[PDB]
């Protein structure tokens, strides 16, 4: 944890940017220049696909990123705003528990490994179904539930 | 003059064919083009 | 006339045919929970999943 650095905004933040494995994660919807000085002069690829904007981590100085995995078996997570329950093919989370402002934050697995980085999430009534940005063995995917808006 | 001259387009040489192999290169490479960007955009359709 | 009616009326035939063959084929994904369609049944059948 604490890996994560928040992208600023004139006022406020209005995401987070995520360490993993080599690669700064960060979403491409939300709109800032980034905390720390020199991430913000990294060369970041964007995709309107997959929402995504990353760059190769200065690994020759920052070689505290956090691991990564690419299996999500059902059970239960947490993203720092409470715990993320898994089933079939969704994320769901306590209706109040994700506010706007606050996406790009990384969800952990048992073993402290992120699994997925959350866009958005769409209230259920009950629980909130959320747009994450995953991985399978070999390539990204964007799991976009219906009427997630961004955060 | 015993004779008439009308268009272009019926009276290029025989030896246009220079013209029919440019445009056909062109168009065969524009045509490779658009093919490897229609392969790129199906799986581009199916990744999501 | 005749010809003109009839033969207009074969492709409506035909395309009603093929409306009724994508209904009778897509309902039993339809009502499946899950949603697995595949990418080329959706795009034969031209249909699009939930997710894109
Ligand atoms: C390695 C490769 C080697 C191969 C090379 C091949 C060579 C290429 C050759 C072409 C040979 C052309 C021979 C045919 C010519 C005979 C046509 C004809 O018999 O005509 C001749 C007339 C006679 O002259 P005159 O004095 O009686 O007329 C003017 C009257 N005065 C003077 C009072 C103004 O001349 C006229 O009238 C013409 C007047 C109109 C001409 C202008 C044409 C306008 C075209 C515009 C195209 C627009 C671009 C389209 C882009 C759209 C985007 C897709």
């Amino acid at each position: 944890n604490d890996c994560i650095f928040e992208v600023k905004h004139e006022g406020k933040v209005t995401g987070y940017a995520c360490l993993v494995g080599d690669k700064v994660m960060k979403p491409a919807h939300v709109k800032g220049t980034i905390d720390n000085a020199d991430l913000a002069k990294l060369a970041f690829k964007r995709s309107s696909k997959y929402d995504l904007e990353c760059a190769q981590i200065p690994v020759h100085m920052k070689s505290d990123a956090s691991k990564f995995t690419h299996e999500k078996p059902e059970g239960y997570y947490n993203w720092h705003h409470g715990a993320v329950q898994y089933s079939g093919g969704r994320f769901t989370i306590p209706t109040g528990a994700g506010k706007p402002g606050d996406s790009g934050r990384p969800i952990f697995d048992n073993k402290g490994r992120v699994v997925a980085i959350v866009l958005g999430g769409a209230n259920e009534g009950a629980r909130t179904a959320l747009s994450v940005v995953t991985w399978n063995k070999d390539i990204v995917t964007k799991i976009t539930p219906e009427g997630a808006e961004e955060w | 003059a015993s004779h008439t001259t009308l268009g272009v387009q019926d009276i290029s040489v025989t030896a246009m064919s220079w013209v029919q192999k440019i445009t056909g290169g062109v168009g065969l490479v524009v045509a490779v083009a658009a093919l490897i960007l229609i392969v790129v955009l199906c799986v581009s359709f199916s990744r999501h | 006339s005749v010809a003109s009616f009839v033969l207009l009326s074969m492709v409506g035939v035909a395309v009603g045919m093929c409306m009724c063959a994508r209904r009778r084929c897509i309902t039993p994904y339809e009502l499946t929970p899950g949603a697995t369609v595949p990418f080329l049944l959706s795009l034969i059948c031209c249909i699009r999943t939930a997710k894109a």
